[PDB]
């Protein structure tokens, strides 16, 4: 399943995605943080 | 044993009749199969 | 423990003094 | 290869069924194939005795399944020369 | 194509169905339509595997209820080189 | 539904698919039907 | 390979969605896609009848939750000689 | 880069407001814009991954609220070679 | 053909098994053989998508009974360009 | 022909009867028959290993119903060396 | 591109499913099977780090279930100069 | 690379933290460290987008509990040349 | 001498003890001591169907108690051309 | 060697069977084969005590079920020198 | 300096990530990368006490989620002569 | 030495305090003591990874409640050279 | 001799002192250690049949109780020719 | 010397750090380190039977809590001279 | 032959039965007789390992009940040859 | 280095045997030993302080339980310079 | 060597026993066997310290449960010159 | 030789003793006689590793009972290069 990563605003961004995965290993770190700015990541690891 | 090397007439009828008739009890290395081995018919 | 030829027959053979 | 096993089946599907799987399954080698008339279709394949004997057998397994079924599977690994007669001598 | 696909019907009227459903379904070549007899009639196509399941599928659908029905459905997707000399090379 | 195009004998054949898919449209006359021989597609559908 | 796989979309970025799955899935051409008024946009894949099936397949799922949506994914193993004039060749 | 980002919307305001966006936000090159039909406006913009994916998140909020609205957002990190065919190389 | 059938086995006898069935089902081309280490072993084969499928479908069925079975069956219908460098291109 | 095959009877005209079933059953050279003492009489066939099979399978059922019966069949596919010793090279 | 992404698995049709999403998802490149041993067989893919992230999340998705399974799936983004002589440069 | 990542932190221990994990997690390229004054310290690096997002990451968690730790974390997927005047650009 | 039988055993003593029975048995000649990798040893043999048959029966027999113990035990009565490119011919 | 070695049987059928597991198993060499009467037929080897201790064995292991059966099997590691004027030489 | 690092995981993604960490966390050498077999994967680093106390510490808490694991995390401060040889001084 | 240890502290008097704790408890050389501006300053020492590791052990525990005392202790083994260009080299 | 005696353990050191163990209790020459791998180690030796028997019996005591043990004690009386090609000859 | 110290360990760094306290204790010599297979590794020493003892003991001590474990330490006092053979000389 | 064989007594009368026992019961050669002191009686002798075992036993049985009885009965398969310098070698 | 590393310990036998361990187990120099009076033996070893926070702990370590005992094992990462004109330069 | 190592046991067997596992154990020589009376059987040996300490523990252990067993174990690592006149120089 | 013996005394009448004793029990050279002070008395002895075993066990034994008694008996099979620099090399 994909929550489709969401936008902060709430926009469903599709296709590729660079969000997080419990799969995935390396890319973890700062995750969570909300980082400022121009948005690459969706609203689910972050929260925003 | 079995009373009889080769098993009743009316037993049943062999898989493959003729020359490849499983009836009879052929020891030694014949060219029978076991549950062991695979890749058979 | 030590599969070979010396554990096919069991009971079937007869005159063996081998040790132990 | 002088041995000669046959296959007979109710129906052509079958017996081409049975053909395919007794070629593939062992070293024989396809002769004829014959419609006996009423429905009964058989087909000889020659070989090596013990090879003739692994392809009837594979070729009653795969053929039992399909179609109205299989009705006899045969070996004589040497036919006598006065048989050699009425047997198809290759397929056409 | 290679891969063969027959279908046996009771009949001449489901074969004929069978064999229009089968060429019009996808790009299979009719290659023979046999009287194996005793009202067994045979219709083989010829294609690529998937062409040749997307034939034999369709049609058995249309003959499946067409007059005595279906016998059977088969499809083989590579035949020995030995058995295609048993099988026509095209509808006489 | 992906689930899996499973084989008569119990195997799973993963990868691409052949099998009748409900969005798929075309493909499904005769889908159901026993087709003896070569196995094309999965046990899921047609049965065995 | 004639067989003809079809994926109708709302929009051009599900087309295109799915004009890249279906590519990536199997080895089928991509021979045109037609607006066809309204908001449909239509790409047809052209190709073996195996390929077909597994690209048309791997398409639909592709393109089904992206934008407005999967209008239709269709298969046609074989297309009357009389439609293929009203199929684009290539792509535009 | 080679990474395709998509943003469709309902209406020409909203789609030239994403473009401004996406141009703007990341470094990306605007290689399209569609008159899909129905009132489908589908702007393509083209780069790295990186910059496509920061572009098109920068695109689906700037014009979520202009206009009738944004109907997709979608990226593809790597198109087919076919797919490239379908796709406008420079906007015209 | 392009598409890919690979079977992943516990030891050698059901590799060769499953080898064998693949190749006599349908026309799929071996490529080789993957001693993978810890026990598995891998048989890649060639083909169109149609044959492939029957042939992974057929080798499978096969190898499952045989010593300790299959561990993966898998079809990839087109591989990407990267992906060849990987794969053996005859037996050896 | 390097294969044996032994035929073991409670009498003669069993033996006889063997010895003629399993000669003209399949290609194999009657190399001779003892007579065991105590009513037992062992005909023995020297062949191919498929051969041998076949003849002493056609030897088994032909001389089963014929006097008192048949008592051991037997094949051994590699004779030791030195077995040959206490086995007859030829008929008497 | 600099960023490194791997992807483990037990056995090699799990890591050539992978290899095969990796490349197709994202634009980068393979660069290394490795038969570590015990049946772990590990796919390096080298890229830009947005397009590994891409390309190694598609890949752990798409070979989490195929055999055995996925191990590890590891991204990052630049690699010490020390590591890279322990790191493949081509496809063997 | 055009894009900017910008880490503010409460002095200057937090901040060299920041500039070393941003460096390291990366192929961002470090250039300036301005006192903003009142205990603000700013450490800038630049870099592509894909590369900024995860060194701004990595650099974010490695200064959140050093000293006073993070005021705001930033990223510009592109910034305007204007800004470019104020920013620095020397390697210190 | 076409028919391939193999023996899969748990370490190489059951391996050996299974050559030895299989080709005393009958008439095979041993082609190859495969180590397969994890323990796994594999010998294969080579022969007419009728020996191979007995040859296999006598190693599984011999090797099924020894040591870890027998895996599998596989006959072939004819492998396709394309298998035995990866059958050895000669034991290293 | 000079130790004896004797296996008795109803029938020669199970004295040849016998024979060849002896001389197959162990070195030791066929010195006769014996006629009592009655339908008890002996064979003899002589050979090395720890040779004809699995040279005995192996032949009643072979013959136990073989024809009529197994009447003694027994080992004497040094027989007297009276004896051997009994004991046959070399076999007939 | 002379002190050895050693980081033991199971398989090789987390060897390279450890490696990674290793060298990025202290001064240290990276010397070599052994695959012992059956999975373990071990990367061996030099330099002065303090400084392997450092990396091999950030190797062993950055490497233990990824894959499989750590297995052994080791330092020797001082190394024999005699154990120089066993050791790989070269990258690879 | 390469490693660096930064002590922060809220004035000047407790930096100072710092910097001959420091100095004292390993050997470290004092290379900057900054005022980043908000009543915060910060000492900075290059030594060997286990003084580092001692000298700043040594200074948090000194200045930890001289005047209003500490705000961050860190070491770092190794700082990437990127990071060094804003970094004191000799104090002022 | 002739005979063949096989030991198989888990790991080296258990096959080193079963070699050990075996050459000293009895008159039998080292012939081999095959490291099957997956942990297997086999130390093979030839000698008389009654020395084997009694250097077996040593060498699976000695190795019984060390590291992961013994898994395989066979002794074989006779070895066929075909089954010296794959047996080591002298110890490299 | 001639007596000879073996450790086998679970992983490469248990036996690293068991060579280096067996080569710091007492006078032997490394002769080998063999990568048995499954993660088995075994260092071998030689060297006078109470060096050997001391280093043995010692090594075993070290390499007891080490990463995956110790195996196996045994010491033999005069190796056969057949044994010999099997052992190393002095490492890879 | 090599193996030795000793039986040890109190008195001379259970050593002559013993010897008698030992030699008659298998091939072994008496190579001394020997009085320790103390009414102890050693006898020995040498023969094949499996000579040997059969004649100990039978002599140990034979002079259990035999006068004051017996101490031990000793088998040696093969003696270093610094033994046999202590050795009798024919019995005076 | 400068490190001081010192163990003070009751008689000369547990202070060698620290100076052996401390030597061996980490980086450092011997630089002498000074009987203290009173049965006490101090010996000094200096070097960096990684090498001998190592070096000391493997010396407390050998000779705690060596002799009459351990007293004292102090680390002073530095020594003020007038301390150096009490220490001994070089062991005597 | 010049250590002695001397085992004393009750009656012949014993000592043999004990001079054959000495041998064997160690690198030693066996000097002699005396008959000291009354039971009492004595072998010295002769080697390096540490392999006559070896050697006797075997040969300890190997005797003390054959026949009446051991006595008197024994090591003398430097033997005086007028002792060695009533040792036995080499064995008779 | 190299390995290091030491016995540590309370007085010097005990020390002496334990010199003779070392001295006449194995090869050693007694290299020094130290005065620790407050009673210890330290005797060192050099050699191989086998003698000073056994020297420094005869040195113990005898010293034990005279005077005040022993504090330690140490050896130290390899004494490193350093720690010879505080060790007597000819006696004073």
């Amino acid at each position: 399943s994909t929550e489709q990563s969401l936008t902060c605003e709430g926009q469903i961004i599709s296709g590729t995605s660079v969000d997080a995965s419990d799969l995935v290993t390396g890319n973890e770190i700062g995750e969570q943080q909300l980082i400022s700015g121009d948005a690459y990541v969706g609203a689910q690891q972050t929260g925003c | 044993k079995p009373e009889l090397v080769c098993a009743p007439r009316s037993d049943q009828m062999d898989r493959v009749s003729g020359e490849g008739k499983e009836r009879c009890h052929i020891t030694g290395d014949d060219w029978s199969v076991n549950k062991h081995i695979t890749g058979t018919a | 423990r030590i599969t070979g030829p010396g554990m096919l027959a069991t009971g079937l053979i007869t005159g063996t003094p081998e040790f132990r | 290869g002088i041995a000669l096993g046959m296959i007979e089946t109710r129906g052509l599907v079958p017996a081409i069924e049975a053909a395919d799987a007794m070629t593939k399954a062992a070293e024989v080698r396809l002769v004829g194939r014959q419609f006996v008339g009423g429905g009964y279709v058989t087909v000889l394949v020659r070989g090596e005795t013990g090879a003739v004997n692994a392809a009837v057998r594979a070729g009653a397994d795969a053929c039992e399944r399909v179609g109205d079924g299989l009705v006899a599977a045969h070996i004589i690994a040497r036919v006598h020369s006065e048989v050699e007669n009425i047997l198809p001598k290759a397929p056409q």
